[PDB]
């Protein structure tokens, strides 16, 4: 349920969710926003796994 | 139906999607 | 036209599947007894490799253009050297630059030149009797050339020339490519005793040269060698018996190989990732060889096929012209509000009219305003200096912008500014443009200050005296045609909107669509995206709700904005790919769950 | 002149050095950077192979483009030290342990 829940945070990002990330902004300015959204979901990973 | 004793059966019954597979 | 060729006997192209035919080195490292897995452009195993004849036997005889795409696998195959040479360019216009590559008896001769070619270029060579040797007839291949900023010349040399006949006692293999400008080649030759169709095993290609030329290349040709001699009528229309010829072409794709690098660190066999289960699990294990039980593979996922569209019925257009300089605008201190909603709008308005030299936007691409769906789009109307135009950013100072009208850090929106010179240049000068020089403290965002009075810098409270320490904020302009550029006005309109709260109706020009049911399609409702099925589900929503959410917290039921009804959303299939092998020592079949 | 057109191909010369061996030194092989002590080795390379790497991606020959020769490449020395105490209430005396 955690691991779950944590799918719904902004972890720095101007929204939660990726399709919007995707759809409102070019790509080219969109990396970075995506890079925190990937780091925080490897660091839910992690933690779930160990 | 299976074949479970009484006694099993009483355990039986005291005992209550992104990629979540099981 | 230029000379032709008649007796063509056209002929639905000859089919023949490779095997395991047209590896190359990848790069040029060297290993020994290891089993790399690279990640490039390879002839897929067991393709689809179209024939080419140039054989009379009869009256067959056809080089005609083929498209270039990323990669050709020509492996051509003679006897007598009846294919000599290419051609590549984008159109073979003799306007964009063209590459050429001919095998003459001086040298094998490179030319990047606009040459212009006519519609059947070829390479002529006749059996005269008095002197039983093969001189060029007509070289034609091109007019002339204009401008050449890449030639090369080889070593010389002396072709053998051969005006036999006999099945092909060898074999000629290779990759043109082009990548970041380079422009590659790859070759391979083996002395292959046959008389027919491409035979067995594998083999390797090595790497010949580089070419650092920067042309575009879209679709080639090729070269032949028309063996005219005294049988034949004796024209360039009708004249010729060109003889025994054969070569295929074949298409690369981004695949991935497995190879073998064996103790010399040459290449033995390779295994294609993607062809069948069992090669999978040798991909996926690093090695040639599978020991019985179950393993584990890429996943499995359905594909979307068809995109849906829904957007309410909206008509009215968005008036944008009554907002961008209709009778005048208002100064900074006091700046005009405007709430623009329930119409279709568009951004090419701002593209064509009049290109604003300021055009920059934030949390939206400008490109894109299209999809997205809007709420209660904000409108400011204002005129500043050209020297503070920047002073209207998300996170920047100023008088103005610290005093007058300040931007949240959050804006979600685009701003335009552009000159009205002749507007705003009076000889004697308009001065109802003003500014808030002083105030004690700062405001707050897309907040108004009306208060005009007397602002008191010090002590001496002023009541209406305006003497020392009490000075007026509310100073005028200078805007005259003599002014400097800098000092000139500038039109600023500030586009503020906010998204996602409410069902609203006043985004773009996007159409709608039919409804399908029970089946993975993509979807658009109001800006909304996603994938999945729509069925038709129970839930009640209150007559003013709009979307339905999991414990999840995403989107779970949605509403149709035009019927009405109430949808629902349930995610395509998901599911690993497990494969059943008894053993690659034992058998080769195996049993695949798809779980 | 122009730039940033067909990738540059028209371009300066380059200089040279010497070729030191069986001693820790910086190096630089047509671009490839390393450290370690260069060796005469034995392995056969094809005509048009400049690299090697043996099993992760790491260097282990390189081609002397010059004379066409072939060199290994075998990093410097490490490990850490190791310092014997009997006890600073015993005595004074240590004994370190290269690695
Ligand atoms: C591709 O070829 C076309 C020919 O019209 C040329 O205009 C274009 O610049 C080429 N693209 C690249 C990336 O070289
Ligand atoms: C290459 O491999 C073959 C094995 O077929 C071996 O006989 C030969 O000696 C190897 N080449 C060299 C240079 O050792
Ligand atoms: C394959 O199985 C047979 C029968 O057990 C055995 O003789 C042979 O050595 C096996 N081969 C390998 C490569 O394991
Ligand atoms: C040092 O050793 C002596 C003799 O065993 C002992 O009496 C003393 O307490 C020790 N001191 C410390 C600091 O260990």
């Amino acid at each position: 349920n955690t691991l779950v829940k944590q799918l719904s945070s902004n972890f720095g990002a101007i929204s939660s969710v990726l399709n919007d990330i995707l759809s409102r902004l070019d790509p080219p300015e969109a990396e970075v926003q995506i890079d925190r959204l990937i780091t925080g979901r490897l660091q839910s990973l992690q933690t779930y796994v160990t | 139906p299976s074949k479970r004793s009484f006694i099993e059966d009483l355990l039986f019954n005291k005992v209550t999607f992104n990629g979540l597979t099981v | 036209q230029c000379v032709n060729l008649t007796t063509r006997t056209q002929l639905p192209p000859a089919y023949t599947n490779s095997f395991t035919r047209g590896v190359y080195y990848p790069d040029k490292v060297f290993r020994s007894s290891v089993l790399h897995s690279t990640q490039d452009l390879f002839l897929p195993f067991f393709s689809n490799v179209t024939w080419f004849h140039a054989i009379h036997v009869t009256k067959r005889f056809d080089n005609p253009v083929l498209p270039f795409n990323d990669g050709v696998y020509f492996a051509s195959t003679e006897k007598s050297n009846i294919i000599r040479g290419w051609i590549f360019g984008t159109t073979l216009d003799s306007k964009t630059q063209s590459l050429l590559i001919v095998n003459n008896a001086t040298n094998v001769v490179i030319k990047v030149c606009e040459f212009q070619f006519c519609n059947d270029p070829f390479l002529g060579v006749y059996y005269h009797k008095n002197n039983k040797s093969w001189m060029e007839s007509e070289f034609r291949v091109y007019s002339s050339a204009n401008n050449c900023t890449f030639e090369y010349v080889s070593q010389p040399f002396l072709m053998d020339l051969e005006g036999k006949q006999g099945n092909f006692k060898n074999l000629r293999e290779f990759v043109f490519k082009n990548i970041d400008g380079y422009f590659k080649i790859y070759s391979k030759h083996t002395p292959i005793n046959l008389v027919r169709d491409l035979p067995q095993g594998f083999s390797a290609l090595e790497p010949l040269v580089d070419l650092p030329i920067g042309i575009n290349i879209t679709r080639f040709q090729t070269l032949l060698a028309l063996h005219r001699s005294y049988l034949t009528p004796g024209d360039s229309s009708s004249g010729w018996t060109a003889g025994a010829a054969a070569y295929y072409v074949g298409y690369l794709q981004p695949r991935t190989f497995l190879l073998k690098y064996n103790e010399n660190g040459t290449i033995t066999d390779a295994v294609d990732c993607a062809l069948d289960p069992l090669s999978e699990t040798k991909c996926t294990l690093k090695s040639f060889t599978v020991e019985k039980g179950i393993y584990q593979t890429s996943n499995f996922r359905v594909q979307p096929t068809e995109s849906i569209v829904r957007f309410p019925n909206i008509t009215n257009l968005c008036p944008f012209g009554e907002v961008f300089n209709a009778t005048r605008f208002a100064s900074v201190y006091a700046w005009n509000r405007k709430r623009i909603s329930n119409c279709v709008a568009d951004y090419s308005v701002l593209y064509n009219s009049a290109s604003f030299s300021t055009f920059k936007c934030y949390g939206v691409s400008p490109t894109k305003l299209n999809d997205l769906c809007f709420t209660n789009v904000y409108a400011d109307s204002f005129v500043i200096r050209g020297d503070e135009v920047r002073q209207i950013a998300p996170g920047q100072t100023g008088k103005i912008a610290d005093y007058n009208y300040k931007l949240p850090d959050d804006f979600t929106g685009c701003v335009i500014a552009w000159n009205s010179n002749n507007l705003d240049s009076k000889v004697g000068g308009n001065y109802n443009y003003l500014y808030r020089l002083f105030r004690k403290s700062n405001l707050k965002p897309f907040e108004r200050d009306i208060s005009t009075e007397i602002y008191q810098a010090g002590s001496t409270p002023c009541n209406g005296v305006e003497g020392f320490n009490c000075y007026f904020p509310l100073q005028s302009y200078g805007f005259q045609p003599t002014n400097g550029v800098g000092y000139q006005p500038y039109r600023v309109v500030v586009l503020s909107f906010e998204l996602l709260h409410a069902p609203a109706t006043v985004c773009g020009p996007k159409k709608s669509t039919n409804l399908v049911k029970n089946k993975c399609v993509n979807f658009n409702f109001n800006g909304l995206t996603g994938t999945g099925v729509l069925t038709e589900s129970n839930k009640k929503f209150l007559p003013f709700q709009q979307f339905g959410r999991d414990i999840a917290d995403t989107t779970d039921a949605v509403r149709d904005p035009q019927t009405l009804e109430i949808l629902d959303i349930t995610p395509c299939s998901f599911g690993g790919v497990s494969v059943i092998t008894p053993g690659t020592n034992t058998s080769n079949q195996v049993a695949v769950l798809y779980q």
